[PDB]
Parts: structure tokens; C-alpha cells; sequence
């Protein structure tokens, strides 16, 4: 089997400027022919995989010629000239040549935005799910950048540990944000038995660290 | 206009059995499919083709001998008999044309993909709870779609109308062993009882579909 290799794993990009990545075979994909059987894919957030480049330099039908492909033999490079918001995505270079057919790791394209500080929420929980034996309370961090964030949840001023899981979205294609939501699930009696309920949220966007809160026994 | 629709996936146990049912229509018995499979959150991983030219078929080290591809041409759908399923395989499947290159043009025409899960669980129908706005404590809101298994919800809102600024977040396992996922909507704040907000679970493997209207 053909081994494809693909560096880096992870491309941060500021839109407007080139972006490379790089694939190697363990074995020459050029035929007896002149073809290089190597394809370059995308994976938008979301959707199936794309043809960008096929037969190693030659551009696919509706792909713009911001998208380029160059190389022959075991080492191939997928360039862009200028990155868009919309290049969101995972890359993957697979070869054609001999079965089976291999795809390399994939290279995760970050869109680098400016700053964004998040939108905090709490969410408490419903009388429907209390009455089940279990509380969700939810916390929402809204359309950030990067995605880099520390969520705690406080009971009471007591950092609670081991009870809650986070959740993040993929960079959106048009704003290039992250959402992320926690949630901190109790039992209804662990619930009753305290009254504050707050999430603090760290992100560098906020100059110091801010707190949503909620006390039970509200509407 | 060419489309392909998979079909077939849900859950088996180890050991057990699936069979995948691509179909297609438009501009199929001429090309060379393939099946590419996906892990939850990995990446893409080649497993199968067959040929148009009869049964020339080739299949990856990982799923030789224990998957068979195959077409139906009197049907128009390409087929993948999925044999002795161990919990690796769960994956996304999709079927797909790879490159066509025909003229001076390559295209390429992948399916919507669906999910095989591998596991001994049960199905299990999820609830849905709502995570309604308030102040004083922009303004957001959602629905909790808890305790579900396997694989996937489908949450919309409005049915399907609204969807500027909805976030549905990928599902999480929680100890239990069940999914859990919550999809918000955030909208302007000054919009208080300017509209309303429903949200539309779908979870097909356990035949549960719940609307759950949320307000304050």
C-alpha cells in the first residue's frame, strides 16, 4: 500500500495571504503515461468532500484558479493563492494510481480572523426535566475568535469539577467564529441543595473573566 | 442534474451485519464508484471500488474479506454487504465517483453520506427540554436533546424557516452512555415575543419526532 503523507496537520491563515500544503507518497504516482495520479479534496464544515485538483495539477470544474496544484512523482504541493473565509475546511490528498486507494491525514485550514470576545449565556432548567431526576444548566459562548477559552462552572463561589462537557462548533464559512456550549448536569436533589448557579467564562477577548448567574427559584 | 442518496445505515452489533444501498440518478453504470468512509471526528478513509466494466473490484486492507462491493445496473444502485462489523467501522459512508474526466472537464459527485454505528446499546428515543430567554440574570435560546442513541438528531427550527444565527452543536456521550446535544438560536433582544420559536427533533432510528415550542 501506498503510504500519503500530508504536513501540516493544521494551517492558521490570515485571509489574503498564500496558504501551502504538502503531500508525500512512499511510491512515484506517475504512470507509463504522464498522468501523476494525485487528487487534492476539501471538506467544507458540514458537507461532503469537494474535488479541488486532479491528476495532480490539473484545476476541477468550478474550482477558482486561486487554487492551484503543482509537483510530480512522490511529492506534490496544493497552493492558494489568496484564502477566503469560505476555504474553510479539511484537505486531503489521495492517489489513484495503484489499489487500494489512500487518502494522506487531512490538513485542517484555520481561517485567522481578528478577536472576537464571546456572547455569554446561562441557560437553567426546565421544571419538565427536574421533574426526571436530573438538572441541565447550559452555558452558551457565542461567535468567538480564536477558539481558545477556559469555561468553569461556580456553585455557590465552589468550583465544581468532573459534572460538566464541552461542545464546539467548526469555524463558521462566513464569519470565521467558534460557538461552544457546556453543560453542568446534577441531580434534582444535588440541584435543590444550592441556590447560585454561575459560569465564568475566560477568553482573551474579555479583559477580565466574565460570569453568568442564576439563582433557582426564579421563572 | 446528478445526485446521489445513500441509504441503509443505522446501528449493528459487533459481529452482526449491514448492507448499504447507493442509489443515483442522472449521469451511473459508465463510471467507477468507490465507498469512502469517515470515523466521527477522523478522517477519510478509501474502502471499496468496482469497476463499470463488469466486476474488477478492489478493496482496502482493512475491510478485505469482510466487505463486498456490488451493483445493481437493472436498479440503477451500487450496493455494499458489510459482514462481520466490529466498532472500528463506525463511520459516515459515502459513495462517490472519484474523478470523472471527461472532454477537457473533471467533475466529481459525492453522495449525502450515512452513518453505520457499531455498538451493543439499544436504540433510544431522546427528550427534548427548552432552554428559554430571560434577562436580568442579544438574547438566546434553544432546545436540550438528551439522552439518545445512536446517532444522529436532526434539530431545525421554525420548521426549517429560521436558520440565521441557529448553532446546533455536535453531539456529545455523555457517562451514561447516551448522546446529548442542545441547538440554540440567538436573536436581536428587542424582538420579545416578535416571533416564535419551535424547534423540530428528528431521531429516525427511534421513530420519535417531538416540536417543542419555547418562549419565556
Amino acid at each position: 500500500d501506498i503510504v500519503m503523507t500530508q504536513s501540516p496537520l493544521s494551517l492558521p491563515v490570515t485571509p489574503g495571504e498564500p496558504a501551502s500544503i504538502s503531500c508525500r507518497s512512499s511510491q512515484s504516482l506517475l504512470h507509463s503515461n504522464g498522468y501523476n495520479y494525485l487528487d487534492w479534496y476539501l471538506q467544507k464544515p458540514g458537507q461532503s468532500p469537494q474535488l479541488l485538483i486532479y491528476l495532480g495539477s490539473n484545476r476541477a470544474s468550478g474550482v477558482p484558479d486561486r487554487f492551484s496544484g503543482s509537483g510530480s512523482g512522490t511529492d506534490f504541493t496544493l497552493k492558494i493563492s489568496r484564502v477566503e473565509a469560505e476555504d474553510v475546511g479539511v484537505y486531503y490528498c489521495m492517489q489513484a494510481l495503484q489499489t487500494p486507494y489512500t487518502f494522506g491525514q487531512g490538513t485542517k485550514l484555520e481561517i485567522k480572523r481578528t478577536v472576537a470576545a464571546p456572547s455569554v449565556f446561562i441557560f437553567p432548567p426546565s421544571d419538565e426535566q427536574l421533574k426526571s431526576g436530573t438538572a441541565s444548566v447550559v452555558c452558551l459562548l457565542n461567535n468567538f475568535y480564536p477558539r481558545e477559552a477556559k469555561v468553569q462552572w461556580k456553585v455557590d463561589n465552589a468550583l465544581q469539577s468532573g459534572n460538566s462537557q464541552e461542545s464546539v462548533t467548526e469555524q463558521d464559512s462566513k464569519d470565521s467564529t467558534y460557538s461552544l456550549s457546556s453543560t453542568l448536569t446534577l441531580s434534582k436533589a444535588d440541584y435543590e441543595k444550592h441556590k447560585v448557579y454561575a459560569c465564568e467564562v475566560t477568553h482573551q477577548g474579555l479583559s477580565s473573566p466574565v460570569t453568568k448567574s442564576f439563582n433557582r427559584g426564579e421563572c | 442534474e446528478v445526485q446521489l442518496l445513500e441509504s441503509g445505515g443505522g446501528l449493528v452489533q459487533p459481529g452482526g451485519s449491514l448492507r448499504l444501498s447507493c442509489a443515483a440518478s442522472g449521469f451511473f453504470s459508465s463510471y467507477a464508484m468507490s465507498w469512502v468512509r469517515q470515523a466521527p471526528g477522523k478522517g477519510l478513509e478509501w474502502v471499496s471500488v468496482i469497476y463499470s466494466g463488469g466486476s474488477s473490484t478492489y478493496y482496502a486492507d482493512s475491510v478485505k474479506g469482510r466487505f463486498t462491493i456490488s451493483r445493481d445496473n437493472s436498479k440503477n444502485t451500487l450496493y455494499l454487504q458489510m459482514n462481520s462489523l466490529r466498532a472500528e467501522d463506525t463511520a459516515v459512508y459515502y459513495c462517490t465517483t472519484l474523478l470523472i474526466l471527461e472532454s477537457d472537464v473533471g467533475v466529481d459527485y459525492w453522495g449525502q453520506g450515512t452513518l453505520v454505528t457499531v455498538s451493543s446499546a439499544s436504540t433510544k428515543g431522546p427528550s427534548v427540554f427548552p432552554l428559554a430567554p430571560s434577562s436580568k440574570s442579544t438574547a438566546a435560546l434553544g432546545c436540550l436533546v438528551k439522552d439518545y442513541f445512536p446517532e444522529p438528531v436532526t434539530v431545525s427550527w421554525n420548521s426549517g424557516a429560521l436558520t440565521s444565527g441557529v448553532h446546533t452543536f455536535p453531539a456529545v456521550l455523555q457517562s451514561s452512555g447516551l448522546y446529548s446535544l442542545s441547538s440554540v438560536v440567538t436573536v436581536p433582544s428587542s424582538s420579545l415575543g416578535t416571533q416564535t420559536y419551535i424547534c423540530n427533533v428528528n431521531h429516525k432510528p427511534s421513530n420519535t419526532k417531538v416540536d417543542k415550542k419555547v418562549e419565556p
